[PDB]
RNA sequence: UUGACCUCGGAUCAGGUAGGAGGACCCGCUGAACUUAAGCAUAUCAAUAAGCGGAGGAAAAGAAACCAACAGGGAUUGCCCUAGUAACGGCGAGUGAAGCGGCAACAGCUCAAAUUUGAAAGCUGGCUUCGGCCCGCGUUGUAAUUUGGAGAGGAUGCUUU
């Protein structure tokens, strides 16, 4: 009983424990007969296009500014850097004169 | 005659009872995924706007330390996190979105195709969570957004935003609200 | 008959087990002799039996020791070195753990503490 | 014979077709104890054996379960 | 009971538990009011020496 | 804020997207065993407002219970009999909370969070960290959870006068007869 | 009314002088540790609910957010001072509001007040 | 051909944990009869005993989807009183609270709902010269900020480590 894809596709070829698996969900999911139970989605609201932010909210000052957790971070390694526990930055060309 | 083992089985039922039965008009819609051409026009950008790794972000680190014991804009990265590209939709503050079709929780991406059209921020639905997780250094990314290029290539996004809105959401036009699968 | 334990805590491993094995060769040759007149034997076999505890005492100690030197850096210590406590003692949250504060509570703590204060008559 | 020895409670109590004790239970994890009976109970309580290791608690707990040895000991 | 039976019979010795309280009862320290708080006096009676309230309730 | 989109789907759950949802996950669910793992909840908005963080040391497992009648009625409820078959299996966890995830004509389908006291994740964070003290073992067996707490009618009013600071310490103290000194 | 077991359920209270005993000891041990502060913090002034004690006045649970600032004091501070605050109840007249910032103000001219470090 | 991602398994792989006992007191589940009503079935017995599960030095409860009708109270718990009152009752047997009031003790908080986005800032393990290096978790969300008698963000100026 082949019957063919509704998006205009090609006759299918699944097996018959295929095709009982296919009716046992369909079953639990099928409102009723006469209405439609499958319409189209009628876009009654994403057709109308917001034109402004949803939030009215400020932004704030660190959006603009650089990081403040970035510059604690910095001083960190500072302090082992003056400390000595954490070697200073070494540029790729100084690479080139290592291992 | 010869038997299959459980979770082999069930991974290709799933497949054929999420192809095959009739689907709802929001989950079929990420059936339909964009062109090979687009998909590789789109990471051409994306991976100039790559974020930083855990080991070069380090190095820049050491590198104004360094300076600071012996200037610069913001920058411009590619946006991850659902949370965080969800709040970049809602106060318009995205350009281009990009949309894993493999959420295995679909409802986490089910709205986002309609709130990107309701705010008007075009998007396109791409196959790889994975693909996207590795433009962004994890393993998976479900959504990724682009806000603001460099002015380099401020011209070649506005090229890759009109291709997906010409390429991309124009064939899916009449066919995003039509119930999937069939039979 | 009797070693004084103050006289095996000084020696070291190999005059420990050589001690141990002259012992044990003596408390064996009593007993295929003790059979017979069990009388001031028998009381050396006490005395044998008791330096016999003394020595495996220090050997044991002196080894228990040397493998607590040996674990002073590594973080897993053999289950018979570890202290017994009791079991709920073992699986209670540790001191540094439990004394652990979130950091709003400590930032309302270090602003607003506990005053000393007085009421007069 | 009807019952033979147990392993866990040593009573003459197994039951040999069945396998299973008439005072503990020996294949049931848990020993038998009911509360109807309360002489029963007295009777395989905590304190009626050796409490070979139960009674080294109480003076290891009098001295705050310390570790160590005392100061200058050989 | 049948437990402290066993004790009464056997060897080992009871162990006697010293008298100890999770809180102290008198304030210790150098400051103004450990050294002057009597040891014998109650609580209203060693407040009304300072000049101090101790409850503030009715 | 892909969350607040999630609480409206979960209310609306009998609509189109979610009874598809629902169904296809269902099916999956009764070729699985009884009770099983969840790498991921499958309502992560669920999971995280009853306190489920992507932490080592917090699980998901996923239990289908029997529904219908013990008339005899169970005073027991399904939800309380999915946490206390979970606890078992897993000995060495604390059960958190539990939350509806599915439900079937024969069956329905609980998922469970539970954290283990023993990772030293969960140690040593306080907001957390008071599961791992020994009053809070086996937490589901008490009745000290969300389900245990409305079945034990916790709640404050008249109208919970008999249980509200424990049914049978209630029933103790009312039926003492109370003699003093100087009567 | 006996027709229940009122026999296993009889409390008998032979440990009423020995409770007075812990529990003054408590006190003791309270002051102790707070050694110049009072044991009990302080409680603001309340009237009664119903119509039979409407005439009558005791002491409540906290003070009102509202009777803290009119009396000057900081509400962070009031619990590190000794000063009880209830977020729940509200003024709702002049008259609850004017006699709980007398009571702060005498509060505040009876305490002494000691520095930080 | 290769390499991810997901999912499901193996391992005498490394690190952990559960069982059992005890159970006077504590938290759940399940649940009986005699008796009384001069017979007895509703009821009582009794939301008890027996049975099952799970904790601690206490447990449980607990910071109102509360009480009230006031000139208002203000988390929870316990004592006295309310009071053999209200209420329900083969309206027989009987059963039987709570609010207010005096006391004892007092203590308040953590999340989810937000974009750090000018920088996952967080965390488990392993190797460790113990100083700091790797792997992994994690964006399907780990830190900081906030928890509705609130709060955020700016601005402004004092006060705190
Ligand atoms: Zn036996």
């Amino acid at each position: 009983t082949g019957l063919t894809d509704p998006n205009t596709g090609k006759p299918l070829n699944l097996s018959r424990d295929e095709l009982e698996l296919i009716r046992k969900v369909q079953q639990g999911l099928i409102p009723d007969d006469v209405e439609d139970p499958y319409p189209d989605t009628v876009e009654w609201f994403t057709s109308v296009e917001e034109k402004m932010p949803l939030s009215a909210a400020p932004e704030p000052k660190r959006r603009f500014i650089p990081s403040k957790n970035e510059a604690k971070q910095i001083m960190k390694l500072v302090r082992a850097i003056r400390e000595g526990r954490i070697l200073p930055y070494k540029p790729p060309e100084e690479r080139e004169r290592e291992e | 005659m010869v038997k299959w083992p459980e979770y082999i089985r069930l991974q290709r039922q799933k497949k054929i009872l999420r192809m095959r039965l009739k689907v709802p008009p929001a989950i079929a819609q990420f059936q339909y995924t964009l062109d090979k051409n687009l998909a590789a026009q789109a990471f051409k950008l994306l991976n100039k706007y790559r974020p930083e790794t855990k080991q070069e972000k380090k190095e820049r680190l050491l590198r104004e330390a360094t300076a600071i014991k012996e200037v610069s804009k913001k920058p411009y990265t590619v946006k991850y996190g659902l949370n965080h590209v969800v709040g970049l939709i809602e106060n318009k503050k995205a350009s281009l979105v990009l949309i894993a079709n493999d959420v295995d929780p679909i409802e986490l991406v089910v709205f986002l195709p309609a709130l990107c059209r309701k705010m008007g921020i075009p998007y396109a639905i791409i196959k790889g969570k994975a693909r996207l997780g590795t433009l962004v250094h994890k393993k998976t990314a479900a959504v990724v957004a682009i806000t603001e290029v460099r002015s380099e290539d401020k011209n070649e996004l506005a090229k890759l935003i009109s291709a997906v809105k010409e390429g991309y959401l124009e064939k899916v036009e009449d066919t995003r609200k039509r119930w999937g699968g069939g039979i | 008959g009797k070693v004084k334990a103050g006289q095996l805590w000084s020696k070291n491993k190999e005059e420990l087990t050589k001690i141990l094995g002259e012992l044990k060769t003596e408390l064996s040759q009593l007993r295929i002799q003790k059979i017979s007149s069990s009388g001031a034997k028998l009381n050396k076999i006490h005395d044998l039996r008791k330096s016999i505890a003394r020595v495996l005492t220090v050997i044991n100690a002196k080894q228990r020791a040397q493998l607590r030197l040996f674990y002073k850096n590594k973080k897993y210590l053999p289950l018979d070195l570890r202290p017994k406590l009791t079991r709920a003692l073992r699986r209670r949250l540790s001191k540094e753990d439990a004394s652990r504060v979130l950091e709003k509570t400590k930032k309302r703590l270090t602003h607003f503490p506990q005053r000393k204060y007085a009421v007069k008559a | 014979k009807t019952h033979g020895l147990c392993r866990r409670c040593g009573r003459r109590s197994l039951h040999n077709q069945k396998k299973v004790c008439a005072s503990c239970g020996y294949p049931a994890a848990k020993t038998r104890k009911y509360n109807w009976s309360e002489k029963a109970k007295r009777r395989k309580v905590t304190g009626t054996g050796r409490m070979r290791y139960l009674s080294t608690v109480p003076r290891r707990f009098k001295n705050g379960f310390r570790t160590g040895v005392p100061k200058g000991a050989r | 009971r049948e437990l402290q039976k066993r004790k009464r019979r056997s060897s080992r010795p009871t162990i006697r538990m010293p008298n100890r309280r999770k809180k102290a009862l008198n304030p210790a320290g150098n400051n103004i009011i450990a050294k002057s708080w009597n040891k014998k006096e109650t609580l209203s009676q060693n407040y009304t020496r300072f000049g101090l309230v101790a409850k503030l309730g009715k | 804020g892909a969350l607040k989109y999630l609480e409206e789907l979960s209310k609306k759950k009998q609509s189109d997207v979610v009874r598809f949802l629902l169904r296809v996950r269902c099916w999956e669910y009764r070729q699985l065993n009884v009770i099983h793992r969840a790498s991921r909840p499958s309502r992560p908005d669920k999971a995280r407002r009853l306190g489920y963080k992507a932490k080592q040391g917090y699980v998901i497992y996923r239990v289908r219970v029997r529904r219908g009648g013990r008339q005899l009625k169970y005073q027991r409820s399904l939800r309380a009999t999915a946490e206390e078959r979970v606890g078992r299996r897993c000995s060495n966890l604390r059960v958190l909370n539990s939350y509806w995830v599915n439900q079937d004509s024969t069956y329905k389908y609980y998922e469970v969070i539970l954290v283990d006291p023993n990772h030293k994740a969960i140690r040593r964070d306080p907001r957390i960290n008071w599961i791992c003290n020994p009053v809070h073992k086996h937490r589901e067996c008490r009745g000290l959870t969300s389900t245990g707490k409305k079945s034990r009618g916790l709640n404050k009013g008249h109208r919970f006068n008999k249980t509200r600071a424990g049914r049978r310490k209630t029933w103790k103290r009312h039926n003492t007869l109370s003699l003093w000194r100087y009567r | 009314h006996f027709r229940k077991h009122w026999q296993r359920r009889v409390r008998c209270h032979f440990d009423q002088p020995g409770k007075k005993v812990t529990r003054r000891l408590a006190r003791r041990a309270k002051a102790a540790a707070l050694a110049p502060r009072p044991v009990d913090k302080l409680r603001p002034i309340v009237r009664c609910p119903t119509v039979k004690y409407n005439r009558r006045t005791r002491l409540g649970r906290g003070f009102t957010l509202e009777e803290l600032k009119a009396a000057g004091i900081p509400r962070l501070l009031a619990p590190t001072i000794g000063i009880a605050v209830d977020h729940r109840r509200k003024n709702l007249s002049e008259e609850s509001l004017a006699a709980n910032v007398q009571r702060l103000k005498d509060y505040k001219a009876r305490l002494i007040l000691f520095p930080r470090k």
